[PDB]
């Protein structure tokens, strides 16, 4: 015989202060008995498992489960106490590649191991928690005691560990084989080159060659899957990739369960399906969870998914990552916070595409959506690629000059050019930086009586214009939002507005183009009608002439 | 020689930090530099019952044409047990603050010689990630004294001692103090005789020795000259009733600092509605309080006193044109330094660069004055700042941070 390399084991143990487990074993059948009696034996015959004493005092339940449609039983241990007491492993699966980042391939071939997935030895330590029973007959004599020498299946450290074993073995392979790639996947190797199909097939068989060295046989009649592969949601061609395919169902009624399926096909969808939305669509699932509760669509909702059809009405595909060449970003505004963007190389051959939402919050502008999108898609590309793509964004260049030099926080974005497709973004107004001369100045306040929730809101100013507004159900910070909003509304088009709301200021200063507050919004509306708007801040209750006037006309 | 036991702090486990997407150039360039520490045992390959993780990347420290790998060790550091088992600390040096040249030297190659206690090495674990997860990440641990972990230069404190027995008692005017992987080294020489003192040094520890490789490099600071900002208030022969405004609201923040200030009669020439350009001329009892709150506030602010039991907090905002300001302090009001920066360097078109180097400045004086880092409050956006700050760090430590999303009403008053 020809001696094999061993496998090292990777040592294996509980959760500190657990022990192993000791579940009692279910009674079965007579007919379940005789069958896993001869399914062990065969197990038993081939190494995976063995024979032990009554002194192991560990124990998992085994169960016997008939294949559907055959006379067939299969063995069934449920580890799930063992699991529950095992360490935590390394899982090198904490991220799957995306295909956009993949390189084309000629060939793609698919070797099976399944002989040495069930074939890496256990931790001879952590063997005996492994221990189960098969129930005697009649239980007239002892069950019969097993525990496992290689890994098991449904055990909590199997996939860490073979996988881990199996990259092991095949590194030096990779290492000395710089013009293939190989990917592990279950129980199945791809090998992919592009190689003339000669070379090729001489690197498979020399993985072969390669894999016997640790006794690693692989089946002769070559593999059942050719491209193109299902995997992990997407198709893998040779030089293309798509997501598998989505239908939306037609429904008169729709569950709140469908919208969540409904939405979860547009999400996986929008990577390659230039434009998807789904805002409308995941606006009917606010706050409720009850699965079967029926939801009428919006005619908004109803409009989204009307589009969302025509996008999804023939088959779109991504081209694989050229690493020679610049990749190359550009995003569009949607509407309601949502936008979208395509990474391509080529023009009009996209390696992937994608969507962004605005996040939750009490108010927001354009620029800062569009900041949020470029951070995200540049550690998406990272990830993907390694590398940030170059942005094509719909901002002027004196706009995002503007922004960045005046806004208070810092920001960045990277290398990026102007595109010039509308909707674009754009500053709706910006504040003045000093008092305007020859522009009325109004000195604004308001305040309300926490207890009737009754206030005023109002201005007076140094022409003599003076205006004071009874409130009902509001409070002290809508209404030093009302007196901002009654001093634009009256004002000519330059106007210098004097408040003591350190709220007011601090919304403002956030420079908000849309809010959740009706009030914010109709201040907004406001500001862009104006030519110049300063807004000064004073502190309260301090005699600051016209504001400690306006502070008595309207705390009154 | 002998492993020195370390133990995590109980009721205590392992980091398991995610390791952040790294650019291709970053990955190449620790595949070469894991390549080399292995082969020179310092790392060694570990399997998968390791399921701890640290996040690694890489820099280019200031003027230099290699990369340094940088653990982030923040997660381990807090986790691991405290260090005075022969040091109950190593009392921070207050002339270091006060020499006319201090220059950082990088020694933390020196650290690579000790061992690591076996039973503490998988606590080390970093991953090494591949673009696009194509492949496996490689998988490691050290087995030596690992950069970047707090405590590195406590088990090393006993032999970088004996290293310059010598020079400091040939130089026994010279201040070294070593923070982290920094050994910061202080004469009052004039700068080429600091030089040459500071070659001296470098020449002990290539002796012992027998090669560093970014030893040779020296960061120059001048604490000697280190400006703070005073609140200071405005001179002018004509005021505009906005400029009263400005002034009432600077002194009442300034008021919460000083008690004595009043602003009661500048108040007063504010009483009409009037025009905001309009100019007001100051009555007597306004200018009298005014030159009142001008001598208050050339004194120390009342109580303020340094507490090494506390965190340091630090706060910075950006004033336009290169120039941010910053405060540091552990209770409101009570600052221990105020400072500003404009010469932010190779940025003037990147806010998210200069920032980062206001940071590394500002942890900089923090470790001169006080032997410790800040906890930064900066106006930034989390996503923003999560995204670019590694591609511009060049420093061998990492503070800790959070984000500020309101814009501060104060940032006029440190203008
Ligand atoms: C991640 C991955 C999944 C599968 C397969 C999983 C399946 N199931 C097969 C392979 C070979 C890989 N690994 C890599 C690595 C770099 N480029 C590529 N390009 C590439 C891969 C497949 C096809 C196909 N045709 C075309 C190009 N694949
Ligand atoms: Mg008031």
């Amino acid at each position: 015989m020809v001696p094999i390399s061993p496998i090292e084991t990777v040592p294996v143990k509980l959760k500190p202060g657990m022990d192993g487990p000791k579940v009692k074993q279910w009674p079965l059948t007579e007919e379940k008995i005789k069958a896993l009696v001869e399914i062990c034996t065969e197990m038993e015959k081939e190494g995976k498992i063995s024979k032990i004493g009554p002194e192991n005092p560990y124990n998992t339940p085994v169960f016997a489960i008939k294949k559907k449609d055959s006379t067939k039983w299969r063995k069934l241990v449920d580890f799930r106490e063992l699991n529950k007491r095992t360490q935590d492993f390394w899982e090198v699966q904490l991220g799957i590649p995306h295909p956009a980042g993949l390189k084309k391939k000629k060939s793609v071939t698919v070797l099976d191991v399944g002989d040495a997935y069930f074939s890496v030895p256990l931790d001879e330590d952590f063997r005996k928690y492994t221990a189960f029973t098969i129930p005697s007959i009649n239980n007239e004599t002892p069950g019969i005691r097993y525990q496992y020498n290689v890994l098991p299946q449904g055990w909590k450290g199997s996939p860490a560990i073979f996988q881990s074993s199996m990259t092991k073995i095949l590194e030096p392979f990779a290492a000395q084989n710089p013009d293939i790639v190989i990917y592990q996947y279950m129980d199945d190797l791809y090998v992919g080159s592009d190689l003339e199909i000669g070379q090729h097939r001489t690197k498979i068989e020399e993985l072969r060659q390669h894999l016997l060295r640790w006794g690693l046989t692989t089946p002769d009649k070559k593999h059942q899957k050719e491209p193109p592969f299902l995997w992990m949601g997407y198709e893998l061609h040779p030089d293309k990739w798509t997501v598998q395919p989505i239908v939306l169902p037609e429904k008169d009624s729709w569950t709140v369960n469908d919208i969540q399926k409904l939405v979860g096909k547009l999400n996986w969808a929008s990577q390659i399906y230039p434009g998807i939305k789904v805002r409308q669509l995941s606006k009917l699932l606010r706050g409720t969870k009850a699965l079967t509760e029926v939801i009428p669509l919006t005619e908004e909702a109803e409009l989204e998914l009307a589009e969302n059809r025509e996008i999804l009405k023939e088959p779109v595909h991504g081209v694989y990552y050229d690493p020679s060449k610049d990749l190359i970003a550009e995003i569009q505004k949607q509407g309601q916070g949502q936008w979208t963007y395509q990474i391509y190389q080529e023009p009009f051959k996209n390696l992937k595409t994608g969507k962004y939402a605005r996040m939750r919050g009490a108010h927001t502008n354009d620029v800062k959506q569009l900041t949020e999108a470029v951070q995200k898609i540049t550690t998406e590309s990272i990830v993907i690629w390694g590398k940030t793509p170059k942005f094509k964004l719909p901002i002027q260049k004196e706009t995002w000059e503007t922004w960045w030099t005046e806004y208070w926080q810092a920001t960045w974005i990277p290398e990026w050019e102007f595109v010039n497709t509308p909707p674009l973004v754009k500053l709706w107004y910006q504040l003045e930086k000093e008092p305007i001369v020859g522009a009325e100045t109004f000195y604004v306040d308001g305040a309300a009586n926490r207890e009737t929730k009754l206030g005023k809101a109002g201005y007076v100013t140094n022409k003599g214009r003076q205006k004071v507004v009874p409130l009902t159900n509001t409070t002290n910070q809508k209404t030093e939002l009302q007196a901002i909003y009654l001093a634009l509304q009256d004002s000519g088009l330059e106007v210098n507005i004097v408040t003591d709301s350190q709220y007011a200021l601090g919304i403002i200063q956030a420079q908000p183009d849309k809010s959740e507050s009706e009030l914010v919004n109709q201040i907004i509306e406001q500001l862009i009608k104006k030519e110049k708007v300063y807004l000064a801040w004073v502190p309260a209750h301090k005699g600051i002439g016209g504001n400690e006037q306006v502070d008595k006309l309207v705390s009154a | 020689i002998e492993t020195v036991p370390v133990k995590l702090k109980p009721g205590m486990d392992g980091p398991k930090v995610k390791q952040w997407p790294l650019t291709e150039e970053k990955i190449k360039a620790l595949v070469e530099i894991c390549t080399e520490m292995e082969k020179e045992g310092k790392i060694s390959k570990i399997g998968p019952e390791n399921p701890y993780n640290t996040p690694v990347f890489a820099i280019k420290k200031k003027d230099s044409t290699k990369w340094r790998k940088l653990v982030d060790f923040r997660e381990l550091n807090k986790r691991t047990q405290d260090f005075w088992e022969v040091q109950l600390g190593i009392p921070h040096p207050a002339g270091l603050k006060k020499k006319k040249s201090v220059t950082v030297l990088d020694v933390g190659d020196a650290y690579f010689s000790v061992p690591l206690d076996e039973d503490f090495r998988k606590y080390t674990a970093f991953t090494i990630p591949s673009i696009n997860n194509e492949t496996p990440g490689i998988r490691y641990q050290y087995n030596v004294l690992p950069q970047g972990w707090k405590g590195s230069p406590a088990i090393f404190q006993s032999s970088m001692t004996k290293i310059l027995e010598p020079f400091k008692k040939q130089n026994p005017d010279i201040v070294i103090y070593q923070y982290m992987d920094d050994l910061y080294v202080g004469s009052d020489l004039e700068i080429g005789q600091h030089r040459t003192k500071i070659e001296e040094l470098r020449q002990h520890l290539l002796r012992w020795g027998l090669e560093p490789p970014f030893l040779w490099m020296g960061y120059e600071l001048h604490p000697d000259k280190w400006t703070v900002q005073p609140i200071v208030l405005p001179e002018k022969d004509s005021w505009t009733v906005n400029d009263i405004q400005k002034l009432v609201g600077k002194l009442n923040w300034a008021s919460q600092i000083y008690p004595g200030i009043k602003v009661r009669q500048l108040s007063k020439l504010l009483r009409g509605t009037k025009a905001l350009t309009e100019v007001i001329p100051l009555t007597e009892e306004a200018e009298l309080e005014l030159a009142e709150n001008r001598e208050i506030l050339k004194e120390p602010v009342h109580g303020v006193y340094y507490d090494p039991s506390k965190d340091l907090i630090a706060e910075i905002q950006k004033q336009g044109q290169g120039q941010w300001t910053y405060q540091i302090y552990q209770e409101p009001f009570k600052n221990l330094k105020t400072g500003k920066y404009a010469r932010m360097r190779g940025a003037h078109t990147n806010d998210v660069k200069q920032l980062t180097e206001a940071v590394q400045k500002i942890t900089t004086e923090s470790i001169v004055i006080w032997g410790k880092t800040p906890k930064f409050k900066l106006p930034i956006q989390k996503e923003t700042w999560e995204t670019w700050w590694t591609e511009y760090w060049q420093a061998t430590w990492i503070p800790e941070w959070e984000f500020v999303n309101t814009p501060p009403l104060v940032k006029l008053w440190y203008q």
